[PDB]
């Protein structure tokens, strides 16, 4: 939750961090498409390679960014001090993000929080023992119709109850995966009793088309 | 700037020493705080030259006009691109 | 027309909204996506530019600035310099999921606007900056661009036109407000998020220096539909410079939160009891929706009865439209709880770079922050409506603005609510 660092023994710019070259391919692939010249606008994507690799950016990760980008590393601190997905502080291997804005709040995420929070025995920003699940709370998600729901990691699990949450957790707990979607009956973001639209057919190439094209 | 817009007359210091009993700052200059205050460069120079002091004047540095442009802090091909904001 | 809404599935541009058609190359082709791109490609900049000034689209970003009149910005003659369009995939704004959607399932639709639009400002590149946090979606979207390459539709040679045009996808790293156009600018560039300052307009300075225009998934996507089916198509909906048609996400305290596609001027209360099944409890149950996402003032029961959903009936509404996203809150909210922690998400989503937002917005959400609790006095109402006032255009971008409003909102229409909870805590606190 700071913004300062304080060389730990486990962060400091002698933890051992690298690519690995496969990523070293994707960094490759991520610079190109940049113009020349503008060569830092690779900041963003790469750093987050980095998080992808390792899990969270000690500083040597950020060093490292900047080194292979040919950028000074207070310009890559102020990219991972900035956005709230770099993770500067290792997190647990399933990040637990509940969203508690107001389309979420009003479709009670407030109960899923608290199932969350009285099934893995933390709170929020807490880190369970095994190392397993952080839960934090975050802001709108961008999945407001489907609310409540939360986000593990890349996926959306979404129109949770609290048992919905509490089986998911239960079951990343046993090693699967679960499905990113609504735990209602509906598939992405339809009305829930049945659709009001879009019921015809989809009409095709030519429908509609003017003259003189 | 306001402390910049009219011109100034001082005197050359002379010594300041310490007071044996109290260590304060004695002088035996007169003129040691005499702070005149003219409108413009002549002005002051009348003055002088009507009291039969020997002067000299330091001309007026204005600041040149810069060129300012907030796009310049985000160019295509020139160094005056900012690393931050 | 007078009265509006209604809208019929074959006069719809987001054909396969909902996911239950393949999103793939061979779907969308199968759809109306692709077909006689070349020909929409050949015929200038100034034919497409000329069919989205007819058809009236204003900006689906928010803001609703006249899309048309934004792209003729780029038809200017090269100074060297290349051009780019990018796209604004963030859709940070609370109720709003709709872009979400326009990539997850209709990316093709995306891809050739991008082309189509780019082609009518002279772009040599797509940039669309998506959200970070929908990773799914720039997957979807980064197979939908290799089966569009693939087929030969962008790149070298785009549709067989002679015309060269890429598509990149930059995901973001977590901010709302890397959704404004110039934060977005900063953050395709490497650094923070951070908005500049206008002008320069991005189409004289905009990425990397070069002409640029920033446009919304929404308004880039239905370009091609405009293209094939005539800028008087979609000019024939909606009221008059209230043009189209316009995704909705109806959320909160209905029945069915969904999104929909729904003519422009539809009044409120038909769109939300026709298409999400109405508010819980009744229509009589409706204490107050937020019109268009966080950032617009909200509106009471006795406004939504009568209110069409386009841009100037809720600016003479005293809100605005923004990315029509009805919040609908029911009679057993706490609603200043409910501001309170729209105003929290506003200073959580600030980049601190100007005065007004980095220090207003914390102060803003301490006075909303008592005010929940009822930790203060009535003189503290208007004081806050200052602060507010205070915030709202001496700010650089328009988060400043985005975060007055939804104070005033709420000051606005529920003041004696907020002097009843205070005078209550002050009789059972003293
Ligand atoms: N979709 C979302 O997730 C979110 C949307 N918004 C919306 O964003 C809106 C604010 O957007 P802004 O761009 O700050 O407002 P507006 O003042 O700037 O401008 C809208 C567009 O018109 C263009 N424009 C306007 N005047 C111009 C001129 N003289 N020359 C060149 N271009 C010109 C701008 O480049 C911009 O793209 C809010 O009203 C809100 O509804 C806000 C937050 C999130
Ligand atoms: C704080 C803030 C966040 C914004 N976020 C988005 C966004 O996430 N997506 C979007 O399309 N527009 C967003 N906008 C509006 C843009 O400034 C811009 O008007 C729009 O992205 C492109 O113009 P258009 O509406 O014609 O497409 C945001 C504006 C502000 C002030
Ligand atoms: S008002 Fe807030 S969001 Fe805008 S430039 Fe300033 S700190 Fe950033
Ligand atoms: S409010 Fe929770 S996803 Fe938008």
């Amino acid at each position: 939750a700071l913004f300062v660092h304080r060389d730990t023994p486990k962060n400091n710019p002698e933890t051992p961090f690298d690519f690995t070259p496969e990523n070293y391919k994707r960094i490759e692939a991520i610079v190109k498409n940049y113009p020349e010249g503008h060569k830092a606008a690779a900041v963003l994507p790469v750093l987050d390679l980095a998080q992808r690799q390792n899990g969270w950016l000690p500083i040597s990760a950020m060093n490292k960014v900047a080194e292979i980008l040919q950028v000074p590393p207070m310009r890559v601190y102020e990219v991972a001090t900035f956005y709230t997905m770099y993770n500067r502080k290792p997190v647990g291997k399933y990040h637990i993000q509940v969203c508690t804005t107001t389309p979420c709040m009003l479709r009670n995420s407030d109960s899923i929080l608290e199932a969350i929070q009285k099934k893995l025995g933390i709170k929020v920003g807490e880190t369970t023992p095994d190392k397993l699940f952080t839960l934090i709370e975050v802001e709108c998600l961008g999945a407001c119709v489907n609310a409540p729901m939360v986000q593990i990691n890349d996926n959306y699990y979404e129109d949770l109850t609290p048992k919905d949450i509490e089986e998911i957790i239960d079951e990343l707990k046993a090693g699967k995966i679960p499905k990113p979607g609504p735990r209602s009956g509906r598939f992405s973001c339809e009305p829930a009793g049945g659709l009001t639209s879009l019921t015809e057919p989809p009409k095709g190439p030519g429908f509609g088309v003017q003259a003189g094209l | 700037v306001n402390n910049t817009k009219k011109w100034k007359m001082e005197f050359d210091t002379r010594e300041r020493w310490e007071n044996p009993l109290m260590g304060w700052a004695s002088t035996a200059d007169p003129l040691s705080n005499l702070v005149l205050t003219f409108s413009t460069k002549e002005d002051a120079i009348a003055f002088a030259e009507k009291n039969g002091w020997s002067y000299d004047v330091e001309e007026r540095k204005v600041p040149k006009p810069k060129s300012k442009s907030y796009g310049a802090n985000f160019s295509w091909n020139k160094r005056t691109r900012v690393s931050t904001k | 027309k007078t009265s509006f809404g209604s809208l019929k599935d074959e006069d719809r541009i987001f054909t396969n909204l909902y996911g239950r058609h393949d999103w793939r190359l061979k779907g969308a082709q199968s759809r109306g996506d692709w077909y006689k791109t070349k020909e929409i490609l050949l015929k200038g900049p100034d034919w497409i530019l000329g069919e989205v000034k007819t058809s009236g689209l204003r900006g689906r970003g928010g803001a609703g600035f006249p899309t048309g009149l934004k792209w003729s910005f780029m038809n200017k003659p090269s100074d060297g310099r290349p051009k780019y369009l990018v796209v604004n995939a963030d859709e940070g704004e609370p109720g709003t999921c709709k872009d979400r959607e326009i990539i997850r399932h209709d990316p093709h639709k995306l891809v050739e606007g991008c082309l189509v639009g780019g082609r009518a400002m002279g772009a040599r590149a797509a940039y669309i900056y998506i959200r970070g946090e929908f990773y799914n979606e720039a997957s979807n979207l980064q197979v939908a661009i290799r089966e569009a390459y693939e087929a030969g539709l962008i790149g070298k040679n785009a549709c067989g036109s002679g015309y060269d045009f890429d598509v990149f996808v930059v995901r973001g790293a977590g901010a709302y407000i890397c959704g404004e156009e110039t934060a977005l600018i900063e953050s395709i560039e490497g650094k923070q998020g951070k908005p500049r300052l206008k002008p320069p307009f991005p189409a004289d300075v905009g990425v990397f220096g070069c002409p640029t225009t920033v446009a919304n998934v929404e308004t880039v996507a239905v370009s091609p539909t405009i293209c094939r089916r005539g800028g008087a198509w979609f000019a024939s909906f909606g009221r008059e410079r209230n043009s189209g048609t316009k995704l909705f996400n109806i959320s909160g305290h209905v029945n069915n939160p969904c999104t929909v596609e729904e003519e422009m001027s539809v009044p409120l209360k038909e769109l939300i009891e026709k298409h999400a099944g109405g508010v819980t409890g009744g229509w009589d149950n409706l204490l107050a929706v937020i019109p268009g996402g966080s950032s617009t003032p909200l509106i009471p029961k006795s406004v939504c009865e009568t209110v069409l959903m386009d841009f100037d009936a809720l600016i003479q509404a005293q809100t605005g439209l923004g990315t029509a996203a009805v919040i609908v809150m029911d009679r057993s909210t706490d609603i200043v709880k409910a501001i309170a922690r729209l105003i929290e998400f506003y200073k959580h989503e600030s980049c601190g770079q100007c005065t007004p937002c980095r220090e207003g917005v914390d102060w803003m959400n301490k006075v909303m922050a008592r005010f929940v609790r009822g930790d203060a006095r009535p003189a503290e109402i208007d004081s806050l409506w200052e602060i507010s006032k205070q915030i709202e255009g001496h700010t650089i971008c328009a988060l400043g603005d985005g975060a007055a409003w939804p104070v005033q909102g709420l000051i606005r229409h529920f003041r004696p609510e907020l002097e009843e909870r205070m005078q209550r805590f002050a009789q059972q606190h003293q």
